[PDB]
RNA sequence: AGGUUUUACAGCGCCCUCCCGCCCCGACGCCGCUUGCUCUCCGGGGCCGCGG
RNA sequence: CCGAGGUCCGCGGCGACGCCGGCCUCCCACCCGACCCGUCUUGAAACACGGACCAAGGAGUCCAACGCGCGCGCGAGUCA
RNA sequence: CUCGCCGAUCAAGCAGUUUUAUCCGGUAAAGCCAAUGACUAGAGGCACCUAUUCUCAAACUUUAAAUGGGUAAGAGGCCCGGCUCGCUGGCGCUGGAGCCGGGCGUGGAAUGCGACGCGCCUAGUGGGCCAUUUUUGGUAAGCAGAACUGGUGCUGCGGGAUGAACCGAACGCCGGGUUAAGGCGCCCGAUGCCGACGCUCAUCAGACCCCAUAAAAGGUGUUGGUUGAUAUAGACAGCCCGAAUCAACUAGCCCUGAAAAUGGAUGGCGCUGGAGCGUCGGGCCCAUACCCGGCCGUCGACGGCAGCUGCAAGCCUCGACGAGUAGGAGGGCCGCCGCGGUGGCGCCGAAGCCCAGGGCGCGGGCCCGGGUGGAGCCGCCG
RNA sequence: GCUUACGGCCAUACCACCCUGGAAAUGCCCGAUCUCAUCUGAACUCGGAAGUAAAGCAGGGUCGGGCCUGGUUAGUACUUGGAUGGGAGACCGCCUGGGAAUACCAGGUGCUGUAAGCUA
């Protein structure tokens, strides 16, 4: 997996080929986070042939469609369960986020594993996004925004457009 | 280097399978080998008369000759880059008759078998093989089959 | 003064370039080294149809 | 178009899913070089008339046919064309072989004196006997010559990985049409 | 000797002291159990071990050096019949040494690389990752001490190893939660220092003899 | 945690209904995939029209 | 005429060298590229060998016999 | 040369490829509580004996892949009848084989391709080297020796600063377009994006295949994470105070570990809200690659001809293609000397020589002009 | 159903122990004159018919051993092909496909051809 751009949701459901000794098998669902619906299909062979006895010939994708976040206008607090295989060992880890979307909440992790822990897009096993209530956010980071009345100046403002004028008699101001 | 000797490197070809040792059951040497049917080279070392070299173990060719003992088989063996046509006598208790044409004689007979039906009916009932089709579209019912929800397991040590 | 003693390295190249041919199967193949006595029969069965 | 549409939906209201049929029509380019493939790929990289890098073919969809673009993976990028692909190829790129000859597919004369017997006499009836797989796609399929395909515009993700893990090689389920469009 | 950085990858095929490898030196090590060795299952209930996390081979002086680093350890810290160790590998790989060459002569049949097969010189044990290299069992109470013994350990062997705290119930192959359960269904008989599993599916006169 | 205890001198959820209460905007500088042949004397830039 | 690939049934300033033209070649300048050829060699710009420069000379021939291909004459003959 | 296309994928036939069917194997793995051999520990029973247990095999194996090897996927088939035999024999039909005649295309997997068809003659080479993977000897080697494939030798081009072999891509002469690999602070084409988020300070920072070294072990540097334990019956720290604290482990970057000789090397400059590291987005830059067109030649044509041409050895049309050492072949209105013919030239200036003159040909070379020179010379067919 | 003759596959058929059964048949059994045969009529060979189930044989039994089949192990181990993936390395992850074995668990335990005979 390359995890370009955001990593949209995707439900993908699949089951194994129907046969006369076993007609209709069950149906596994899968919550694949993807940049596009390609990889989502070969991202849910991977987890569920390492789950079930299935791979891609042995079984078929009933379907792969996106999710769209229900609530895209509201600040919620991401609480995501993952694996990643570092340059030593496994281990698990939890790490909290906060953002509008589900899918923009997976790809902080993802940017955010290989900003703190070099981990790559294909070591990384995303097990458990859940939406979590303020009151059960276990990261400091997180809980300083769930302060209500919460004001902060932006000090010290980094000039940007510092090629629009290239040369210029004005120093740039910082305070704003 | 190496040897050239004739039986260099059959410590295991040659061998018997396991609990399978002993005199070799009778209805291998009472088996008819005409001329031209298809028969596999597979060489036993309790019969140490007639082997086959252990180039020919596991190939396939057509009997040419018939002999009291023995039958004369036609093989294909490439040597460095060209393919000859080797003609080696071995006896019967080191082949077998050879599956392969039986299928292709199975639906001989089954083509001949539904086209004169065609000719009684007037039907075009395809008769050549195809490759694996495309899965054609289905329903998947999830009336009693709900979908099951995976996840990838924690990690353990 | 030690040299290479084998090598299969470029042949696979230099026999696929005029192709591995397979033995041409006539019709009608030779009847050599069949059975004497039943070659000698199938003579006395082809001077006398 | 409209009966996958009404398939789908009669499904869904049932709380069930409904599985299109697995796609019979594929388009394959090749995208890596000449120089230094494995004779295994080359062999097959001839079979599928995909001799020089970013060159198009039309595959019918078969367990015969995907073995074949399985084996040879690292040097293709294909996918399921849909109709505006199979459309404007054979409209732009389209050329026939006539008499093993490249002859651009400027009049239906040309198509319906090679492709008559098979009842293709107008370059609608090739488009329509590839998108739509007939009983006469091969004799269609192999009138046309291979695509010669113009670097995509845009440039590639990058060459040498598959799609799935960030590349292009490969077999992308649909975005193959996206390929054609930045190469056609 | 040749010191360790010479045989510690696994780039030979195994190499044993057989038939074929005669002139084999004794290994370094030839205990590979100590402590109270002789204690029942329900004595020495924790296990702990040092697991391997890279595939090389460890020389037998380096199971020996690791083999008295952990046994002092633990006795003073637990006494001399508070544990049993068992060191799980076995020197069984022959590594070889070439002749001293030199600058020349006019005997050994050679001076350089002519005839370089070498004498065995040692034994290693090709470990795999994962594979245990050492084992201790002790009571539920003296799992800070079987840490740190096994931790001066590593320090007697290349590459990098894990200490591990096993589920299992001493040198048994049964978690402990469902140690006790089987011994009460009388699935389990305590044999020396572990448990022999009986099945189910015997001849039902050694079904009555537990009974 | 706004107002003095859960809506009050702000608001924020989650259920049960009310024709989905009913109307209105359909991926729309809040977020995707495409024509079921997208339509345009629909504009602009560069290159060259060789032959006969 | 969106049609078997271009035409203008459009046009301007200079035209007897003063102020016009000359690709390449001469000199000079700049940008980019650019190590010395030959030879043996797995590998040469090589700290491998030969070569200071120029002219002239300088190395696959002829004979015998053979093989195959081709041209030719005649043909169970053919060559004097 | 035999054909096929011509004369209808007519169909055969073929394949460094799949599919279907059928066999072949003993390597990886696995196993030894199964045999052979090696090896650890107790336990039970009257040193052994039984049931267990730890750890192994390249010259061990019950078991057993992946990849792979062979074969079969039709008219050379299938079915039927008659006949022949000295072979075979209870049984001229008992086998068997041969011969002859008749019946039945829905040519009875996919894809591709004119048959890499049938010959003859034949040079060069017979020092190789390298890479991924597999693999033997060796402490190792830019060591030695193998296997598959590619590359290279024989090969330039874009990129890796540099370069034999890495990456991309192989090459007729060009214009435009667009890419690959790799890049876009400046050298140096392109981010002069109001790029996203984080990590990181180094008094030896770091800066991307091959690749131009660094480890064990450590850090109360810093940022994540894991798992516990005390806490408003008042903890931790300091000597009562009043709210979080403590411990272990782990993972990133940084630091220590870390010493060589001429002065020097992320390529250089330099870069620290970065020009560093990780995860990514958009735009952009150009290879002899791809696409379109022009031209040259080669090849092919299931090709065209008995006002202009028709030197048919000519002319015209269409399509594809173009690297190259050793080597082979072809073409030459390339060049040199003489001969048989033929057509000329020359004291109004031949040959040769010289030229900042005009040109032709892809080229070998050639023509013309001017100067010098002073007596011979050249074209064409052989 | 069963008893024999010849078999086919060659343990689902073997091995241990226990129980049951003689209608025909089989086996044991009764003898050594002849054929034959040995140290020895045990065997082999021959002659026979007093007894009828002790053994053979057959059929059952055993939370039987073994064997057979399946499940689990396990999409694990390993492996085709791919990357300018990670790591100082050892090695590891991913992509694309193929895909084991023991332990453990469960079931089963001869099938059948030709010929002759018999309904305890
Ligand atoms: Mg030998
Ligand atoms: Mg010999
Ligand atoms: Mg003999
Ligand atoms: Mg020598
Ligand atoms: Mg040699
Ligand atoms: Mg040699
Ligand atoms: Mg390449
Ligand atoms: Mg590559
Ligand atoms: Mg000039
Ligand atoms: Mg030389
Ligand atoms: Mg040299
Ligand atoms: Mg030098
Ligand atoms: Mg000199
Ligand atoms: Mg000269
Ligand atoms: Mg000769
Ligand atoms: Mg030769
Ligand atoms: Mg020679
Ligand atoms: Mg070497
Ligand atoms: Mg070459
Ligand atoms: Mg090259
Ligand atoms: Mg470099
Ligand atoms: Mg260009
Ligand atoms: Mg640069
Ligand atoms: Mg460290
Ligand atoms: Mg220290
Ligand atoms: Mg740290
Ligand atoms: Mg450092
Ligand atoms: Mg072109
Ligand atoms: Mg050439
Ligand atoms: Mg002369
Ligand atoms: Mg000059
Ligand atoms: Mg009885
Ligand atoms: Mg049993």
């Amino acid at each position: 997996m390359k995890a370009s751009g955001t990593l949209r949701e995707y439900k993908v459901v699949g089951r194994l080929l129907p046969s006369v000794k076993n007609p209709a098998p069950p149906l596994y669902r899968m919550r694949i986070f993807a940049p596009n619906h390609v990889v989502a299909k070969s991202r849910f062979w991977y987890f569920v042939s390492q789950l079930r006895k299935m791979k891609k010939a042995s079984g078929e994708i009933v379907y792969c469609g996106l999710v769209f976040e229900k609530s895209p206008l509201k600040v919620k607090n991401f609480g995501i369960w993952l694996r990643y295989d570092s340059r030593s060992g496994t281990h698990n880890m939890y790490r909290e986020y906060r953002d509008l979307t589900t899918s923009g909440a997976v790809t902080q992790c993802y940017r955010d594993m290989g900003a703190r822990h070099r981990a790559r897009a294909h070591a990384i096993q995303i097990m458990k996004v859940q939406v979590i209530a303020a009151n059960k956010c276990r990261r400091p980071a997180i809980k300083q925004f769930h302060d209500s009345k919460i004001k902060f100046p932006l000090p010290h403002r980094v000039l940007r457009r510092q090629h629009k004028p290239r040369f210029t008699t004005k120093r740039p101001n910082t305070f704003f | 280097t190496n040897t050239r000797g004739k039986r260099r490197g059959t410590r295991y070809m040659f061998a018997r399978p396991f609990r399978k040792h002993g005199p070799i059951p009778l209805s291998t040497y009472m088996r008819i080998y005409k001329k031209g049917d298809i028969v596999d080279i597979k060489g036993t070392g309790t019969i140490q008369k007639g082997m086959p070299h252990k180039c020919y173990h596991g190939k396939t060719g057509r009997v040419y000759n018939v002999t009291q003992h023995a039958v004369g088989i036609i093989v294909n063996k490439q040597v460095k880059g060209k393919i000859l046509a080797k003609r080696i006598n071995v006896r019967i208790e080191h082949i077998k008759h050879s599956k392969s044409r039986d299928s292709f004689l199975q639906r001989v007979k089954e083509n001949e078998k539904k086209k004169v039906e065609a000719k009684k009916e007037g039907t075009w009932i395809e008769l050549k093989r195809q490759p694996a089709a495309p899965r054609p579209a289905h329903f998947v019912s999830t009336k009693n089959n709900k979908p099951q929800l995976l996840e990838p397991i924690p990690y353990e040590f | 003064a030690k040299s290479k003693n084998h090598t299969t390295h470029n042949q696979s190249r230099k026999w696929h370039r005029n192709g591995i041919k397979k033995p041409r199967s006539q019709r009608y193949e030779s009847l050599k080294g069949v059975d004497p006595k039943f070659l000698r029969n199938m003579r006395f069965a082809k001077k006398h149809n | 178009y409209r009966r996958e549409i009404r398939m789908s939906r009669m499904a869904r209201k049932a709380g069930n899913y409904y599985v299109p049929a697995e796609p019979k029509l594929a388009f394959v380019i090749r995208i890596r070089g000449i120089n230094g493939v494995s004779p295994k790929v080359r062999k097959v990289l001839q079979l599928l008339r995909l001799r020089q890098i970013f060159n198009g073919v039309f595959v019918k969809l078969n367990k015969a046919s995907i073995n074949m673009l399985r084996i040879a993976e690292p040097y293709i990028a294909w996918g399921y064309p849909n109709l505006k692909s199979v459309r404007e190829l054979i409209y732009k790129r389209g050329f026939g072989k006539i008499k093993k000859q490249r002859i651009a597919l400027t009049d239906n004369s040309l198509i319906e004196k090679t492709l008559g017997q098979c009842g293709i006499i107008c370059i609608e009836d090739l488009i329509h006997e590839i998108y739509t797989v007939g009983k006469n796609f091969k004799a269609a399929n192999n009138f046309l010559w291979p695509f010669k395909l113009s670097s995509p515009r845009g440039g590639m993700n990058k060459k040498t990985t598959h799609f799935v893990e960030g590349g292009d090689a490969g077999n992308r389920e649909d975005q193959i049409n996206r390929l054609v469009r930045r190469m056609n | 000797r040749r010191p360790a950085r010479c045989y510690r990858y696994c780039k030979n095929k195994p190499y044993p002291k057989s038939r074929f490898c005669r002139g084999v030196p004794d290994p370094k090590i030839r205990i590979f159990d100590l402590g109270r060795k002789k204690a029942k299952v329900d004595e020495f209930p924790l296990c702990a071990h040092m697991v391997s996390d890279e595939y090389e081979q460890l020389s037998s002086e380096a199971l020996e050096a690791a083999r008295i680093c952990a046994n002092k350890y633990m006795v003073k810290t637990c006494g001399k019949d508070g544990f049993h160790i068992r060191v799980r590998l076995h020197p069984f790989h022959v590594i070889r040494i070439n002749k001293m060459l030199s600058c020349a002569g006019a005997d050994r049949l050679q001076t350089g690389m002519r005839g370089a097969f070498g004498k065995p010189q040692g034994t290693v044990a090709r470990v795999h990752i994962g594979q245990v290299i050492m084992s201790v069992r002790t009571k539920a109470q003296n799992k800070e001490h079987v840490i740190e013994a096994l931790r001066r350990a590593k320090f007697k062997f290349p590459g990098r190893q894990k200490i591990h705290v096993s589920k299992k119930y001493g040198f048994t192959k049964f978690n402990t939660c469902d140690f006790d359960n089987m011994l009460a269904e009388k699935r389990l008989i305590p044999d020396g220092c572990g448990v022999k599993y009986i099945p189910s599916r015997g001849p039902l006169s050694r079904w009555k003899a537990l009974h």
